[PDB]
């Protein structure tokens, strides 16, 4: 029933101030804490913030002192989060999570769980990043049919896309069989790097011909790339 | 300073003394400087009324309580808003500091009261005692 | 300054949940001048059997008082994890002059528990807690009653076996149900049947430790604790103010049975107070612990002129209050408790 | 401050079979140490907190065991939908800071299976471009752990190579090898040969294939 919208976050070149604010619908805001937490792609979630329902007090992680600011408003059911002075190591997922103290009195062996973690936030992924450049789509062919022999696979290579959101299929997902989505990368130039591929039959090769489809969502592009 | 500080009660018997402690004496604590409260009102909501404050016989002033225990300077202005369930406005406070003497001398106040019928408190020392069977007793309440 | 002993380990206080509509009781409780009760007996003057008029602060007749009562808060059968008060902590009432409070009179009769109606247990005398400060403020999250700068907290500790007096600043403290922490709903005190109230032990820090959660003690003036005496009678607790000191009296001290009010305890606090809280204690305990409570009622002193009869052993068992009351007023005329039939012009 | 360490930090478990992840905890001063179980891409859903109670839609097989300074999750019966990574944070009152999670993500055991390799040649229109991005693939290998180097006219390359693995399939549980090179149009022309040698361990002779410029 509790609902948690977060909004505000999107990319932003380094050193500059972004606000981030979190919405609960259905939700007691007014009488329940929330706290912060931020996750590093390939490290686990850390947590970043909290701000008392009160409000008197909001404590933050060591790393950032007076870098994120939090504010509660009750009226709005908002809480807004300020972050100065990004950088790119603080790209991160951030996530409004309420957290209910668990405490047990035992007169007599008694134990309260005393929990409410329920409705955890969905989290906004925020990237520290600038100088955009556009998405460039490459098919790849086998240089020989002999070269592929038993296991031939035919693959699309998506390079310099400073844009988080690309769509890759192939034959517009008419071939699911074997497919292979590999994890944008950043390099030294820090442009992501998209790898997919298509297991195919090997005797299907040049006789039959596979079309690469690719969407990018901010351009609306659906680029066909055929071998 | 009676005013605006410590009221001696004039229905109750009472004695001012005024007395210096020795120097030899090392009992007693030198304070940074004397303090007073030179003035004590209180702003009303609409804030072009001030209401002066005078403080009740043996008792504390509102302002006391912001004022700090020593004064920091002559002349210090201490503004204080009260809350909606006291009606909120705003509390003025002047402290006055006097330069610290070179003997410390602290004012003494002796209250005596015999409101009570029963209670003793009496100088140091039959017939002090029960054999008197004719005249004065000097009892705690009256001889 | 006096230390306040241990502060509490628990960052995190006690959640509240508040019921004020299931406190809410009908039942009469009028203040009778000739029955004497809640009619203090001076100090100053002691009177043989001859009746005399004399001045002093009275609650006035007719006075049903305010009803304050504790209940246990709301608990599964196996475990007792929330705490149950009524809005008395967002609910402030002014200290113009005191006030005098009866407890036990609920208590040797059966009553319906207040948390269940439909539960009946045999009332329990309870013993009232008093907050008093100068100036009260609402707290960060909006509940009125953290005035911080209140100085004369009097809670009473092993189970109302003793009572404990301190004046120190309230601290506020960052936790889940804490008045300046998160989900802050109001502060209270919990004392457990099972362990802090069984037979032969009664722990005085428990009572203490709740109230730390909430606040911490600081600038502590002094500490006083009063070991008085427990019995399931009516008592009468009357607390006033004066120039020379705070004065504290209980009729339990010296005459359970009279009700009559002799100082028991001197407060030094020479500060105004100009607000009261009472009631904000609430009882920890599992539903087949939970019992009818007793309750306690504030009656406020005013200066009036009352017609006393003092009988052979010198307590006062009649009064007349001259103030309510035509007749009452012509009986104070004369110095006589009856007057003969005259018709008597009035103001 | 607090310092968390997970010893295992990545599990291999079969279907069916019992497991223990040991975390150590820094302090005894706090008792609260806590178990988060977290699916990948999706916020972690609490397992434990206080260590007496357990979570609603979590199964008994499920357990937290403290002993000592060293707090270890006993797991039965598992699954592969049971497979997640998983964080333990120590939760102190006095403490604001809230300890960070290593994360002990289960693989599954399997037989192992022997790689396939594919080579993919530069795009025309990369290489129109200025950059060229010769493509290594490697295909249906059990072990999670897979060398590959890249060798240029025989001569060792670092740094343009890059490895990426795939997304584990749910059911196949399929692993697949991507290997991304940045070189310019002058490196292009200077590598004559370009050629993939891989190490397995379920290969027992590690296998180069090799290729030179225009084949079509």
């Amino acid at each position: 029933e509790v609902q948690l919208v977060e909004s505000g976050g999107g990319v932003v070149q380094p050193g500059r101030s972004l606000r981030l604010s979190c919405a609960a619908s259905a939700f007691t805001f007014s009488n329940y804490g929330m706290h912060w937490v931020r996750q590093a792609p390939g490290k686990g979630l850390e947590w970043v913030a909290v701000i008392w329902s009160a409000g008197s007090l909001k404590y933050y992680a060591d790393s950032v002192k007076g870098r994120f600011i939090i504010s509660r408003d009750n009226s709005k059911n908002t809480l807004y989060l300020q972050m100065d002075s990004l950088r790119p190591e603080d790209t991160a997922v951030y996530y409004c999570a309420r957290e209910n103290t668990t405490y047990y009195y035992e007169t007599s062996g008694s134990w309260g769980a005393s929990y409410y973690f329920d409705f955890w936030g969905q989290g906004t992924l925020v990237t520290v990043s600038s100088s955009t450049k556009g998405p460039s789509v490459f098919p790849l062919a086998p240089s020989s049919k002999s070269t592929s022999g038993g296991t031939a696979a035919l693959g699309c290579l998506v390079k310099d896309y400073f844009p988080e959101p690309v769509t890759v299929s192939w034959n517009s997902g008419a071939l699911t069989s074997g497919v292979h989505t590999f994890p944008a990368v950043l390099q030294s130039s820090g442009l992501y790097s998209l790898s997919s591929v298509v297991t195919v039959p090997s005797s299907s090769l040049g006789t039959q011909t596979y079309i690469c489809n690719v969407n990018h969502k901010p351009s609306n592009t659906k680029v066909d790339k055929r071998v | 300073i009676s005013q605006f500080n410590y009221k001696q009660s004039f229905s109750n018997p009472t004695c001012l003394i005024l007395a210096t402690v020795p120097h030899n004496l090392t009992t007693i604590t030198k304070p940074l400087k004397y303090s007073y409260i030179n003035k004590c009102s209180r702003l009303l909501s609409d804030d072009r009324t001030e209401v002066p404050q005078l403080v009740n016989a043996n008792q504390y002033s509102p302002c006391v309580s912001i004022v700090p225990s020593t004064v920091w300077e002559d002349g210090d202005y201490y503004r204080k808003q009260l809350s909606p369930l006291e009606g909120g406005g705003w509390l003025v406070a002047s402290g006055s500091t006097v330069a610290m003497t070179e003997q410390l001398q602290m004012g003494f106040g002796i209250t005596v009261q015999y409101g009570t019928d029963t209670n003793s408190v009496c100088p140091k020392l039959k017939i002090a005692s029960q054999l008197g069977n004719c005249v004065e007793y000097s009892l705690y309440g009256v001889s | 300054y006096v230390d306040v002993g241990p502060d509490s380990v628990k960052s995190a206080c006690i959640e509240v949940d508040i019921q004020q509509t299931f406190f809410d009781k009908t039942w009469p409780r009028p203040i009778d001048v000739s029955k004497a009760d809640g009619i203090i007996y001076p100090q100053g003057r002691t009177y043989s059997n001859i009746t005399i008029t004399y001045q002093g602060l009275f609650p006035y007749q007719g006075d049903h008082g305010d009803m304050y009562v504790y209940s246990a808060g709301h608990a599964t059968g196996t475990t007792p994890q929330k705490l149950f008060v009524a809005n008395y902590s967002q609910d402030v009432k002014q200290f113009a002059n005191g006030f005098v409070v009866r407890i036990g009179a609920a208590a040797n009769s059966t009553g319906t528990v207040i948390i269940s109606p439909s539960t009946s247990a045999t009332i329990r005398k309870i013993y009232p807690a008093f907050m008093l400060g100068s100036s009260v403020g609402n707290f960060s999250d909006g509940k009125m009653g953290r005035f911080f700068n209140h100085t004369l907290v009097l809670l009473p500790d092993g189970c109302g076996t003793l009572l404990r007096a301190f004046y120190c600043i309230l601290e506020p403290r960052s936790g889940n149900h804490c008045p300046a922490g998160n989900s802050y709903t109001s502060f209270a005190t919990y004392h457990t049947p099972a362990t802090d109230c069984s037979d032969g032990n009664y722990n005085r820090n428990a009572s203490l430790n709740s109230f730390k959660e909430y606040f911490n003690l600081r600038n502590c003036t002094f500490m006083y604790t009063y070991n008085i005496t427990e019995d399931e009678i009516l008592e009468w607790f009357g607390i006033t103010q004066t120039a020379q000191g705070v004065h504290l009296f209980s009729s339990r001290y010296v005459d359970l049975y009279g009700g009559n009010m002799f100082q028991f305890a001197t407060l030094p606090v020479y500060d105004t107070i100009k607000y009261y809280s009472i009631i904000p204690h609430s009882i920890r305990s599992i539903q087949s612990d939970r019992k009818a409570w007793a309750a306690f009622y504030v009656y406020k002193l005013q200066p009036l002129t009352f017609l006393l009869d003092f009988s052979v052993d010198g307590y006062i068992r009649r009064a007349i209050d001259c103030g309510f009351n035509d007749l009452s007023q012509l009986h104070c005329s004369y110095e006589s408790f009856d007057v003969e039939s005259g018709v008597y012009s009035v103001s | 401050d607090i310092q968390m360490t997970q010893t295992p930090a990545s599990l291999s478990a079969s279907v069916g079979d019992r497991v223990t992840i040991t975390c150590r905890a820094s302090q005894n001063i706090s008792s609260y140490l806590n178990w988060y179980q977290q699916k990948p891409g999706k916020a972690p859903k609490v397992l434990i907190y206080d260590t007496s109670r357990l979570q609603s839609g979590v199964p008994s097989r499920f357990s937290g065991s403290a002993s000592g300074t060293d707090f270890t999750l006993t797991i039965s019966s598992l699954q592969p939908e049971d497979f997640a990574t998983y964080y333990c944070q120590q939760s102190c009152t006095t403490l604001r800071c809230w300890t960070f999670g290593q994360g002990t993500k289960l693989e599954i055991k399997r037989t192992v299976a022997a790689p396939s390799v594919f080579i993919f040649p530069p795009s025309d229109e990369q290489l129109k471009s200025g950059t060229a991005s010769v493509v290594c693939l490697l295909n249906n290998f059990y072990p999670r752990e897979a060398k590959v180097q890249w060798k240029v006219d025989n001569a060792l390359q670092s740094g343009n190579s890059q490895e990426s693995v795939t997304e584990q399939d749910s059911k196949d549980s399929t692993y697949s090898l991507s290997s991304t090179l940045t070189l310019s149009k002058a490196d292009y022309e200077k590598h004559k040969v370009y050629a993939c040698e891989v190490t397995h361990q379920g290969l027992s002779s590690p296998v180069t294939k090799s290729f030179n410029r225009g084949e079509c």
